[PDB]
């Protein structure tokens, strides 16, 4: 009965690894067939199905005995879901397969016998371990099983069934893995099979026609059991017909779908109506049980499709019957809604005018509010309105024909009266107050009327959702603002009705035009509009004047909201009554919408902030808390804008007073940074307490918002300065005019875009085109004002409008729409022209441009043009998408241009981009990389060049080829050898010369080929350089001389060709200089023909220099080329002409021989303010450290929150949520890590003002032993586990660095408690393998980068890792010292060896250690070398014999480097920074001493003495003793180093 | 059934575009070729001594490479030569000590052609003679860093860290070049019926056939 072996009766899955597929047996066409199922899932092992379960039976003489399996035994496999036995039969056709696997009904024959064959060397034929690969053989035929690609279901779309077959020949790769199956799944399958069999029997009886009472009761009980099983809820007596499930069971839903249980349910629902029962007789008590059965079936259908697209589609396949069985009391409409409320595709596919009319008729007949609720639900899916269904439902409901189903409302002399029509076509009218009073009394009719009215309001609001004007225009007249205000203000009316009225108000009137979101902070301000003095009242008046509306139509609404919030906060417990919570949430949402639309003033916002904080100090509660947090953030932004306005007013006042100060302005700025602008009346205490309480919640969005607000609270000064640094004044009259024009045009364009639906499919197109053209003209030409115009557009936020216009829906075929889209694209391209900020802003919305299109490609090119930051960080998916577009859509030059722009930006090349693009091009194939090398292709290229002799079209195959050649040359220009090899193979030199030397060859192609040769042949790392020792280069030089002669002749004849001039002056000279300035070219100039060509080059180049047409720019290049060529010729001893030699010698001898004032004052003020406020910013940031250290002081003693804070709950929650938010909020995670590091860091001082501010804030808010205690407390809270998880799971360099820093801070001082915690975590948790693997990979990458360089992020990040390891092994922790060397895990990484190898590589290896050590140790890597030496010393000490022996006998011979560090002087660095050299020597001596502490044998001593010569050791000791000049103002004395070296010498002696 | 041990003499049978053993041209030629017509697994070629290779562990060539670079100052060159000789002795000692150890998938090995007594190397800085898009595989007496070969699985039933079983099909991926050995279909002009071996991405697999063991 061992669980580690294969036993009879076990249920397992047979997974074919080569195909990566499970073995399944399914009924395809009325017959069971075995196959391998193909899955589209990324993880092929997760495609588990109930039909893939097989039972293993061991064959023995006794049929009733099983037993553990043996490799030499016989096995049978039974399909657990069907009972059939696996077997083989003759192949009907007989392909390579002789017999095909099938599923026979009986397993008593010998055709179902199989035997296993191990794939490796097992421990004798004792037992068969589970989860072991095996091969299956058919005993009867002596054949081995294998898989084939032949689809069984070939006559269908998407074949998934693959046939298997047995062959006489064994295949080693054909192996099956045995995967275990949970008992839960086994039991679920058994239950499903039993239920399916029983339902099939019941369906058969029903189809026959007669069903007994007992059979019907059994069927009902089975349906109830199925409902409970699918719901996965314990049966505690609750009504089966009404069950709510919090988490659907996907496994059980899939089992129900795949075991043919939903099919049986449909059969049960369909058979009776074919007549045993009629839909018109279901109301009878006799047929009541059938009705209950149908209800149970529909409940099963609803529970089997919750959050499951496949099941939803499978059920929707039978939508006709489900709709035909609607109306009657069966709960079919509820299932229909549950289906077409979560799946948008099915909703639009099925819900149409017929269904809407059916629902309208049903509600007309019955007047049950449930039908209206279903209609409202059908309008919105996933909280997003569906326009098609919304419009259909609106046009059907608001149709005047169907006016008798909606309750009308009116106002009379005021009071509200509701009128309706009863089913008897009788009109009734009654007052709302009377209806509510009678409903509260208990009047069922009045209660039903109120419920119907509430659901009608809900339907209207849902229809008007997402600004559905077609229904808003009709509903607004019926329900005015005054009526809704009266209804919502009335207290006697129920809370649910008041909440419905609030929702209707929100979604009918507030969410309309011209209401729009308003940015609280404006970066552009007009000088003439800055008052001398500004206060809260003046700011509010200015905002009111800016607001277009003069009379506020929502003032009463705002007053009612304020009164309601005051009443809510008056009560001790705000969130007590659930009914009132709905109204509170609706009021809060309305207030949020009004605030974001800009209807409040500064004072009103402050009062609302105080009220909301008082209210603050369950899903509805969380939502209203989120709304309150958003309101608080908006109000804080408004306060920041007010502070900026105050600073502007102060600056203007000072400037006007002094020009019809710095200390005064600084004091005035400091004054506001405290009284009337406070968030709360307690000086921020209430705000901080609320933030902490919200952070203590388990709701992730609320916690994130609270943390963000807490971090922003202590950065007001820094944020204020940052925002003030981006303020534009627009003083000039031209600037003011441009600002006005831009504002007007943007407003008109935004209104037109908002009213898009009425003109997308007319003067609107002309207006849009004119606006776009005017904006493009306004953008301007010329860098003098281009930056100003771009900054003004950025401040005016035109980019958002342009992005919305691009996102505007449209139909293909509209030339005018295409024209306006092109204009918008051109405007965006011009906006992102030389502005990194604009480029980043556009890149932040990159997903829009990741679609096929030449305009999109051009926009991407402009965005990424000349931006190294984005070019180096470009993502692989973008390049993959571009390559896929090139491969599929076609060969367009736009993609190549974008690739070249990405490769080259700001001069510097991007190695990552080059390599990635080259690899993608190589892998794509010949469909994107086209080269003309064959005879026919060369002829076609010649024909194309001849046709393009006059010029080359912008879009042409010749242009594409030229762009491809340039791209390949740029890629090969990097530092990759395989790229150069691939380029040379793609374009052989013979083809290059044949194309170039041809008389018909365009200058563009000539230049491209010459550049390709220069960057792929002349300069390469290939040992076998084919460019030299060949006549191709000489022929190319002859062609270059001919081109030079042609250029000279054209210049003489006044036929100058700019293209030819550029080619000859750019590529020809560069290639000549590169060829003749290399050592490999010394032997090239040997033959007489080569000498003659050299003379021809000399005469041509000297004639070119003599000709005066050359510009001054190329004079230097020409002179350099001439000098190099003359030097080569003289070295080769060429008989130059007398006059030519004289001229060359002469040339060599010659070569050898008041807006400006306002801006300036503003900049000076900004600089002074930043310089003065930086210490205060530091102090305010530090105060957060104490706030987090002592959070319980903010609360009151004895409270639950106080106890939780004192028990360390705050820090525990923060740490736990940091890991959760790591993936989402990387910036927030980094901020949290920095805060923890600051809290763990030692306290410091800032100055008099800083200390005053710090003490004042501490008084207002909170009314080495310490470091060790803080480290222990953080470890208890769980900082060590946090850092370990971050290190082992993070992909962000900043996050990794912050985690390393936090670990270093925790381990600082060699804290044994934290060391033990780390050791326990590493030895217990299974992530230690990943941790050590990532550390080893980072160290290896750093070593490789150092070797390649012999600087860099990888090299720099090594020092923190070494410091972390040193602190981990500090205080002679032998356990950790041995763990770092060898780990008990399966795979061990030797960090000591890795560190020693890194040290040896960075010290120059053998060449550096033999006496050239000074050429590798610079002033930057000295610290890293010292840290490495300290880490090695810490490893060795303790002492650790294993580590000492490993370092001494390591194959890298780092002991030689260590000894050289002492016996050699770093000449470059000794005369600059001698103290660093002394520290290096001291560290090396200490390491050598530590290597021999507890050693009695002479092995280590002899090994060290092999490199340490005693004479040199004595000489260096004496030199160190004599050296005393450096001792002046030296931290380390040379005498101490000499004494340590003398001690080492004594030990070695 | 047996595992692959360091020091065993084995033969490599290519099963890809062209099927055949790995052979080397006579004389001092340093080109590795595959001759499908020479023979097969059931009928090995008559000259079944040019297709035998020995498995060896990784060797260190840092000092040797530095000495070669310096040679291509007298005291420095002499000390570099001494260091290279010491490194060679250390490599020989390491080979002797690691002799008989089992080879695991994902490990680095070297293939010593016994008849020529030369290690099989792949040069990433030299294109192949015929297939210009593939690098060059040759034989070197002393050897270099190009002799290193990751022994990677070809079947999906084998995983890294598992012992290599005789008769398995594997992939020999150079550590530096990073592209598996490929038995190209190109035919050498000098010798008819022979196919070149180069380094380029492909689906080629090498079946390992045991000829003799270290204990034998
Ligand atoms: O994530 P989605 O959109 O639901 O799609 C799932 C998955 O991508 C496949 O469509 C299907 O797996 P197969 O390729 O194995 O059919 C699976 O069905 P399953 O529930 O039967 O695994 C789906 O649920």
């Amino acid at each position: 009965h061992l669980e580690e072996v294969l036993k009879g009766g076990d249920v397992v899955r047979l997974f074919h690894a080569e195909q990566e597929k499970f073995l399944t047996c399914d009924e395809y066409k009325g017959k069971l067939q075995v196959f391998l199922r193909t899955t589209l899932r990324q993880s092929a092992t997760s495609a588990t199905s109930s039909n893939a379960l097989w039972e293993v039976e061991v064959v023995h003489h006794d049929p009733c005995r099983g037993g553990a399996g043996h490799w030499n035994g016989l096995y049978r496999f039974k399909h657990l879901a069907t009972g059939n036995y696996l077997a083989a039969e003759e192949n009907p056709s007989y392909e390579k397969i002789k017999y095909c696997l099938v599923a026979v009904p009986h397993g008593n024959d010998i055709a179902s016998l199989f035997e296993l064959d191990p794939t490796t060397l097992q421990k004798t034929d004792s037992f068969v371990p589970r989860n072991s690969y095996v091969r299956l053989r058919h005993l009867c035929t002596n054949t081995w099983i294998q898989s084939t690609n032949v689809p069984i279901d070939i006559e269908e779309e998407r074949p998934i069934r693959l046939m298997l077959g047995t062959c006489p020949t064994k295949e080693d790769k054909e192996a099956f893995a045995i995967v275990s199956v949970p008992v839960s799944e086994i039991r679920d399958l058994d239950f499903a099979n039993d239920a399916s069999s029983m339902l099939a029997s019941a369906v058969e009886k029903l189809n026959e026609g007669f069903i007994s009472q007992n059979d019907r009761r059994f069927v009902i009980q089975l349906l109830e059991d199925l409902v409970f099983f699918v719901s996965d809820v314990p049966n505690n007596g609750q009504n089966v017909l009404d069950i709510m499930v919090t988490k659907p069971n996907r496994e059980r839903q899939k089992l129900m779908r795949e075991q043919n249980i939903l099919k049986q349910v449909f059969g049960i629902l369909k058979a009776p109506f074919r007549p045993l029962v009629r839909l018109e007789e279901l109301s009878d008590q006799k047929n009541a049980p059938y009705q209950h059965m149908f209800r149970l079936c529909y409940r099963v259908l609803r529970h089997s499709q919750e959050d499951y697209r496949k099941n939803q589609e499978h059920i929707a396949k039978q939508f006709g019957m489900m709709q035909s069985q609607i109306g009657y009391d069966i709960l079919a409409e509820d299932t229909i809604t549950a289906l077409l409320h979560n799946n948008r595709k099915l909703l639009e596919k099925h819900i149409t005018k017929t269904e809407v009319e059916t629902f309208v008729s049903l509600v007309r007949k019955n007047r049950e509010p449930r039908f209206l609720d279903y209609l409202s639900d059908l309008c919105v899916s996933n909280h997003i309105a569906i326009p098609v269904t919304q419009e259909l439902i609106c046009k059907c409901v608001l149709d005047p024909k169907n006016s008798d189903i909606l309750i009308r409302t009116e106002l009379r002399p005021e009071e509200v009266w509701l009128t309706w029509t009863d089913k008897n076509n009788e009109h009734h009218e009654k007052s709302v107050r009377q209806l509510a009073q009678e409903a509260r009394a208990g009047n069922a009719h009045d209660e039903n009327v109120l419920s119907y009215y509430r659901y009608q309001l809900k339907l209207f609001a849902r229809m008007c959702l997402d600004r559905q004007y077609l229904a808003i225009d009709e509903i607004s007249q019926q329900l005015g603002v005054d009526l809704i205000f009266l209804c919502m203000a009335d207290e006697m009316l129920p809370f649910d009705l008041r909440a419905s009225f609030c929702h209707l108000m929100l979604h009918v009137h507030v969410d309309r035009d011209p209401q729009e979101l308003v940015t609280p902070v404006k970066f552009a301000r007009l000088w003439t509009e800055i008052p001398t003095a500004i206060t809260i009242k003046d700011y509010d008046s200015n905002l009111n004047a800016s607001r277009d509306d003069k009379k506020n139509k929502f003032a009463n609404t705002m007053e009612f909201v304020e009164d309601y919030l005051n009443n809510v906060v008056s009560e001790a417990v705000p969130f007590a009554n659930e009914e009132k919570n709905k109204l509170t949430f609706e009021v809060v949402s309305l207030a949020h919408n009004l605030i974001y639309f800009g209807f409040y003033s500064f004072s009103e916002l402050l009062r609302l902030t105080r009220t909301l904080l008082g209210i603050i100090d369950d899903i509805v509660v969380m939502e209203t808390k989120l709304k309150i947090l958003e309101i608080l953030q908006f109000i804080l932004n408004v306060r920041l804008d007010y502070r900026i306005s105050y600073l502007l007013s102060v600056f203007k006042k000072e400037f006007v007073e002094v020009f019809p100060n710095l200390d005064r302005i600084g004091e005035q700025a400091e004054a506001m940074f405290g009284s009337m602008l406070e968030v709360d009346d307690e000086g921020g205490r209430m705000f901080l307490r609320v933030l902490i309480h919200l952070t203590m919640h388990d709701y992730a969005p609320l916690v994130s918002g609270a943390l963000q607000l807490l971090f922003k609270h202590f950065s007001q000064r820094q944020e204020a300065m940052h925002t003030f640094k981006q303020v534009q004044l627009l003083i000039s009259a031209q600037d003011v005019e441009n600002y006005k024009v831009i504002k007007s045009e943007l407003d008109r364009l935004r209104t037109m875009v908002e009213k898009s639906e009425l003109w997308v499919d007319s003067e609107n197109y002309q207006i849009v085109k004119g606006i776009l053209e005017r904006l493009n003209k306004m953008c301007g030409v010329g860098e003098q004002m281009r930056k100003k115009q771009q900054r003004l557009l950025k401040n005016m936020d035109a980019h958002k409008v342009m992005l919305d216009l691009l996102q505007i829906p449209y139909d293909k075929g509209d030339a005018k729409m295409m024209e306006i889209l092109r204009y918008t694209h051109q405007f965006l391209q011009k906006f992102c022209a030389g502005n990194p900020g604009n480029q980043a802003l556009l890149h932040k919305h990159l997903h829009l441009f990741l679609t096929p299109g030449l305009l999109e490609a051009e926009t991407m090119q402009h965005i990424f043009l000349n931006n190294y930051q984005l070019c180096s960080e470009i993502s692989e998916p973008v390049l993959q998408h571009f390559v896929h577009l090139l491969a599929t859509h076609g060969r367009h030059v736009q993609y190549l241009d974008f690739l070249h722009t990405v490769i080259k930006a700001e001069g510097k090349y991007v190695k990552k981009c080059q390599d990635m693009i080259m690899t993608e091009l190589t892998n794509a194939g010949d469909d994107v990389v086209v080269f003309y090398n064959d005879k026919a292709s060369l002829a076609h290229l010649l024909d194309m060049m001849k046709a393009a002799r006059d010029g080359v079209e912008d879009h042409s195959p010749l242009m594409y080829h030229i762009s491809l050649v340039d791209l390949l040359a740029a890629c090969a220009e990097g530092k990759n050898v395989y790229t150069e090899i691939k380029c040379t193979s793609l374009l052989p030199l013979e083809d290059v010369v044949s194309v170039v030397t041809h008389e018909d060859c365009i200058t563009e192609v000539k230049m491209a080929y010459v550049n390709f040769v220069n960057h792929c042949y002349v300069d390469t790392e290939v040992e076998m350089k084919e460019i030299y020792t060949s006549n191709h280069i000489w022929t190319l030089f002859e062609n270059f001389t001919l081109d030079m002669a042609r250029v000279c002749s054209k210049r003489e004849k006044r036929v100058a060709d700019p293209t030819l001039e550029k080619y000859v002056l750019s590529v020809v000279l560069d290639t000549i200089n590169a060829f003749f300035s290399s050592p490999f070219s010394e032997n090239s100039t040997s033959l007489q023909t080569h000498q003659t060509i050299v003379v021809q080059l000399l005469q041509s180049t000297t004639r070119l220099l003599e000709c005066p047409w050359l510009q001054q720019q190329h004079k230097g290049s020409v002179e350099a080329c001439i000098r190099t060529l003359a030097m080569v010729a003289k070295g080769r001893a060429i008989l130059l002409p007398m006059d030519l030699d004289a001229h060359i010698s002469s040339m060599l001898s010659s070569g050898a021989s008041d807006y400006k004032n306002i801006i300036e004052k503003l900049q000076d003020i900004i600089t002074a303010l930043e310089e003065r406020l930086k210490p205060l910013v530091q102090a305010e940031l530090s105060v957060l450290v104490d706030v987090l250290h002592w959070p319980e002081l903010l609360f009151l003693e004895g409270s639950e929150a106080y106890q939780r804070c004192e028990s360390g709950g705050f820090l525990s929650k923060l740490i736990q949520h940091t890991k959760d938010l790591m993936e989402s909020e990387e910036k927030l995670c980094i901020k949290v890590l920095r805060t923890l590091q600051q809290m763990l860091l030692k306290k410091t001082k800032y100055g008099d003002r800083g200390n005053q501010l710090r003490k004042m804030l501490l008084q207002n808010y909170l009314q080495w032993s310490a470091i060790a205690a803080t480290q222990c407390r953080l470890d208890k809270e769980g900082a060590t586990k946090l850092v370990c998880d971050l290190i082992t799971s993070t992909k962000n360099e900043k996050i990794f660095q912050e985690s390393i820093g936090l670990a270093i801070h925790l381990l600082d001082g060699g804290n044994t408690e934290i060391q033990k915690s780390f050791h326990n975590l590493m030895m217990s948790d299974k992530k230690s393998e990943r941790f050590f693997k990532v550390l080893h990979d980072r160290m290896k990458r750093a070593q490789q980068e150092t070797k390649s360089t012999v600087m860099g992020t990888s090299v720099l990040i090594m020092q923190p890792i070494l410091r972390f390891l040193q602190l981990l092994c500090e205080n002679h922790n032998r356990d950790l010292q041995n763990f770092l060397r060898c780990q008990n895990n399966k795979t061990n990484y030797n960090l000591v060896c890795e560190t020693l190898q890194f040290l040896d590589i960075m010290c120059g290896s053998t060449t550096g250690g033999l006496g050239l050590l000074g050429l590798y140790i610079n002033e930057d890597n000295v610290g890293l070398v010292i840290q490495t030496l300290e880490t090695l010393t810490e490893y060795c000490q303790g002492p650790c014999h294993e580590n000492q022996t490993c370092i001494v006998t390591h194959e890298s011979n780092g002991i030689d480097i260590i000894t050289a560090l002492i016996l050699n002087d770093i000449s470059p660095l000794c005369k600059y920074r001698m103290d660093l050299v002394l520290q290096l020597k001291d560290n090396a001596s200490k390491l050598l001493l530590a290597l021999m502490e507890s050693r009695h044998d002479s092995e280590n001593a002899e090994r060290i003495l092999i490199s340490l010569r005693p004479q040199e050791l004595v000489d260096v000791i004496k030199k160190a003793y004599l050296q005393e000049e450096e001792r002046e103002n030296s931290e380390v004395s040379p005498r101490e180093v000499g004494h340590n070296i003398y001690i080492l010498a004594l030990q070695l002696s | 059934s047996s595992f692959l041990h360091i020091g065993d003499i084995v033969s490599l049978y290519a099963e890809g575009s062209v099927n055949g053993f790995i052979s080397t041209l006579g004389l001092v030629d340093d080109r590795c070729v595959v001759e499908p017509a020479a023979g097969d697994l059931d009928n090995p070629p008559k000259k079944f001594r040019d297709c035998l290779f020995k498995v060896c562990p990784m060797n260190r060539y840092s000092a040797q490479k530095q000495y070669w670079k310096a040679k291509q100052d007298v005291v420095l060159l002499q000390k570099l030569q001494h260091a290279a000789q010491m490194e060679q002795k250390q490599n020989d000692t390491e080979n002797k000590k690691v002799h008989g150890d089992v080879v695991k998938y994902g490990s680095v090995i070297q293939l010593l052609h016994m008849k020529s007594n030369k290690y099989l190397t792949v040069n990433k800085r030299l294109p192949a003679l015929l297939e210009k898009n593939a690098m060059r595989v040759t034989l070197d007496a002393t050897g270099n860093e190009g002799s290193w070969l990751f022994i990677q699985p070809f079947w999906k039933l084998r995983s890294n860290g598992d012992n290599v079983v005789v008769g398995d099909k594997v992939i020999l991926n150079p550590v530096n070049a990073g592209q598996p050995l490929h038995a190209s279909n190109y035919e050498l002009s000098d010798n008819a019926g022979c196919k070149e071996v180069n380094s380029v991405n492909c689906n080629t697999s090498w079946k390992i056939n045991l000829f003799m063991q270290f204990r034998d």
